């Protein structure tokens, strides 16, 4: 989403300076993006995703 | 085959299952690994071809 | 290290049951007198009922209320139901000997149809009949 | 080196339930005024 | 083990011949 493009950034340059790999970096910012967000699937056998959205445009109450 | 982005932890599992390493002694080169970050090149899109067209490996030929 | 009894069960933890009945009754009673002194106390200065109190005071109480819980002789206790339906040496009851020990002769011999191991045996219009819980369950549900 | 014992533990009655959900599908307001 | 007591009876039903 074009709303999550600016802390993803600040995400990944965290972890390449406080570690010192360049492929570790990349696999602990899918973690924190895919535990922040949900994903929608086609009806067919294939299962390429057709979306993304974030976990406050969906909520309907108070309740977490 | 289902997973390919996590091929860094299979390697891991492997090493303690069939090489016969303890899980201590890894979390120690992996620790003084990091000072000497190695990036020594040839890391590229076109090295891979390059690499599995060499006439010495043969068993990369095939895959 | 000094406490009466953080040695007690120290000791019988290494020493084990070579010993003889009445000091590991003693040295494993103790901490039961302790515990049950402590829960009567903090129950003492407490509500009664649960609309009259905060949240922790009753989280603490239902928490430490159940140690007080008695399961296997509760009938004995309850059996005091005479008075709200009505309105012994052993020698006299049937299929007990005076050393509490079982009569074959006449259990055999007369045919005596049940043993009164308590009162209201004798006579009896209580009823009390023994039921199962998962019967009962699938009845109401 | 020695005879080691243990303690007979306490019987405790806390009702039989069912495991719970995961997804815990309940109200979606909390509070009694509505 | 021991997973439950067994309640104390009232009185007890036997048979005979």
């Amino acid at each position: 989403p074009t709303s999550l493009d600016a802390s993803a950034r600040k995400v990944w340059d965290s972890w390449y300076y406080r570690t010192g790999n360049a492929d570790a970096a990349t696999q602990q910012t899918q973690r924190w993006l895919n535990e922040n967000t949900v994903t929608f699937q086609s009806e067919g056998s294939d299962g390429k995703s057709i979306g993304m959205v974030s976990k406050h445009q969906l909520m309907v109450g108070d309740n977490p | 085959a289902l997973y390919p982005d996590q091929a860094q932890l299979f390697s891991t599992f492997d090493q303690m299952d069939k090489i016969g390493l303890d899980p201590q002694t890894m979390i120690e080169a992996d620790k003084q690994a990091a000072s000497q970050s190695r990036e020594m090149r040839m890391e590229s899109d076109k090295a891979w071809q390059e690499l599995k067209n060499d006439s010495r490996n043969k068993d990369l030929s095939r895959l | 290290m000094c406490e009466p009894v953080s040695i007690g069960l120290g000791i019988m933890s290494v020493a084990g049951a070579t010993m003889s009945a009445s000091q590991q009754a003693k040295a494993e009673g103790a901490a039961i007198d302790a515990q049950n002194r402590q829960a009567q106390e903090m129950i003492k200065q407490m509500n009664y009922s649960d609309a009259n109190l905060k949240m922790q005071e009753r989280d603490l109480k239902e928490q430490q209320m159940a140690e007080l819980t008695e399961t296997t002789l509760n009938g004995i206790r309850n059996q005091g139901v005479r008075a709200a339906v009505a309105e012994d040496t052993v020698k006299e009851r049937a299929g007990i000997t005076e050393s509490y020990n079982r009569d074959y002769a006449a259990i055999f011999g007369n045919r005596i149809a049940n043993i009164e191991n308590t009162q209201s045996a004798i006579r009896g219009q209580g009823k009390i009949i023994k039921t199962s819980p998962l019967a009962h369950a699938l009845n109401v549900a | 080196c020695f005879s080691p014992k243990i303690s007979t533990p306490k019987p405790s009655v806390q009702a039989p339930e069912p495991a719970p959900l995961s997804e815990e599908v309940a109200s979606v307001d909390i509070g009694a005024e509505s």
